[PDB]
């Protein structure tokens, strides 16, 4: 019964900032990573951030530097998204890898729309 | 446990000679499998020649064929590379490796194989 | 008649370490030529018996162990070895008659983001017997105050994932790693 909730998406202006969540809710034996991924407009799915629960977070070169990941508990990680440009507008997924064996869950996203 | 140390390491010219051994305490020399391997600055360890224990098959990597010989000395419970016509390509760290196991002629050459490694002995061939 | 390992071990996972996969291979002939179909080039060696020995000889059944683990723990594969994997995983007896097959995985079982699936154990109050193989979760108590399910002080998840991601060193990448055991 483990399930995640994505939040913090929205409109914001270029330049602006977001904070977006990722909640684990269930029967969680071990939370092994987070990770995010983001879908722009007639693109592929592009993986952007892990979150280990052992370990610092890692990033793809399109948003390092720029989205930093926070773990606070072992249910729950932040993407801060700062610095935002139009290209960064899509849909925003947790996928969460937990149990043993190891099992991956996914939610219906976050949308976040960045305006010029 | 094993121990094994190399020695005989050194700096000499192209076209030169060297005597490396291998010395192995702990164990009897016989009952182990014994493998030279070399690393060059920048590169992985790469396979250079094989021993078989229980006397058993050496094998050895195409570009030291003919030129390099691996023994053992069962008195001194040591293992030997002899390296002829040293050429600068084989500059490098030697390390001997041992094992317990008997290999096959195409499954030995990868490093992550094998147990046992000494400390390395440095060989520079100038050209 | 040749055992169909590259027919097995054919697979997009294999087991992790923790809970090793066994098949069973019956009436076959053991042999390294297969093995090419699973990868350019591989550890291949034996204990207790050359693989010459195994040349034409059919086996009433062959036992085939698989997992994966670091490369740099591929050693620890081997009667007498000690480490996590060889104490808390998977463990030989000294006396192991059977053959050890390597090869490195990193294009199928890294990931730019972490594979997090392979899983190890780090934890665990006794050592393993030959062939024994432990898959419970159970919080591992390293003090003397009773964890209750929980992990924090002194009470340890007793798993830990290998994380592989393609650019670690060769050391760190993922083996696929299959353990031969013979029953004439």
């Amino acid at each position: 019964q483990v399930q995640l909730v994505e939040s913090g998406g929205g409109l914001v202006r270029t330049g602006g900032s977001l904070r977006l969540s990722c909640a684990a809710s269930g029967s969680i034996l071990q939370i092994w990573a987070m990770k995010w991924y983001r879908q722009a407009p007639g693109l592929q799915r592009e993986w952007i951030a892990t979150i280990p629960n052992s370990g610092e977070p890692f990033y793809a070169s399109s948003v390092e530097g720029r989205f930093t990941g926070s773990r606070e508990n072992e249910e729950t990680v932040y993407l801060y998204l700062n610095n935002l440009e139009p290209e960064d507008t899509a849909v925003y997924y947790c996928e969460v890898n937990e149990g043993v064996p190891v099992r991956e869950y996914w939610g219906q996203g976050t949308q976040v729309t960045v305006s010029s | 446990q094993v121990q094994l140390v190399e020695s005989g390491g050194d700096l000499v010219q192209s076209g030169g000679s060297l005597k490396l051994a291998c010395a192995v305490s702990g164990v009897t020399l016989d009952g182990y499998s014994i493998g030279w391997f070399r690393q060059a600055p920048g590169k992985e360890r790469e396979a250079v020649s094989y021993s078989e224990k229980s006397n058993g098959p050496t094998y050895y990597v195409a570009s030291v064929k003919g030129r390099f010989t691996i023994s053992r000395d069962n008195a001194k419970n040591t293992a030997y590379l002899q390296m002829n016509n040293l050429k600068p390509e084989d500059t490098g760290i030697y390390y001997c490796a041992a094992d317990e196991a008997y290999y096959h002629e195409r499954g030995w050459q990868s490093p992550l194989g094998w147990p046992y490694w000494g400390q390395g002995t440095q060989v520079t061939v100038s050209s | 008649n040749l055992c169909p390992f590259d027919e097995v071990f054919d697979a997009t996972r294999f087991a992790s370490v923790y809970a090793w996969n066994r098949k069973r291979i019956s009436n076959c002939v053991a042999d390294y030529s297969v093995l090419y179909n699973l990868a350019p080039f591989f550890t291949f060696k034996c204990y207790g018996v050359s693989p010459t020995k195994l040349n034409d000889l059919s086996f009433t059944n062959v036992y085939a162990d698989s997992f994966v683990i670091r490369g740099d723990e591929v050693r620890q594969i081997a009667p007498g070895q000690t480490g996590n994997i060889a104490d808390y995983n998977y463990k030989l007896p000294d006396d192991f008659t059977g053959c050890v097959i390597a090869w490195n995985s990193n294009k199928l079982d890294s990931k730019v983001s972490g594979n997090y699936n392979y899983l190890y154990r780090l934890f665990r109050k006794s050592n393993l017997k030959p062939f024994e193989r432990d898959i419970s979760t159970e919080i591992y108590q390293a003090g003397n105050k009773p964890c209750n399910g929980v992990a924090g002080f002194n009470c340890y998840f007793p798993l830990r994932s290998y994380s592989f991601r393609p650019t670690y060193g060769v050391g760190h990448q993922p083996y696929r790693v299959v353990v031969l055991s013979f029953e004439l």
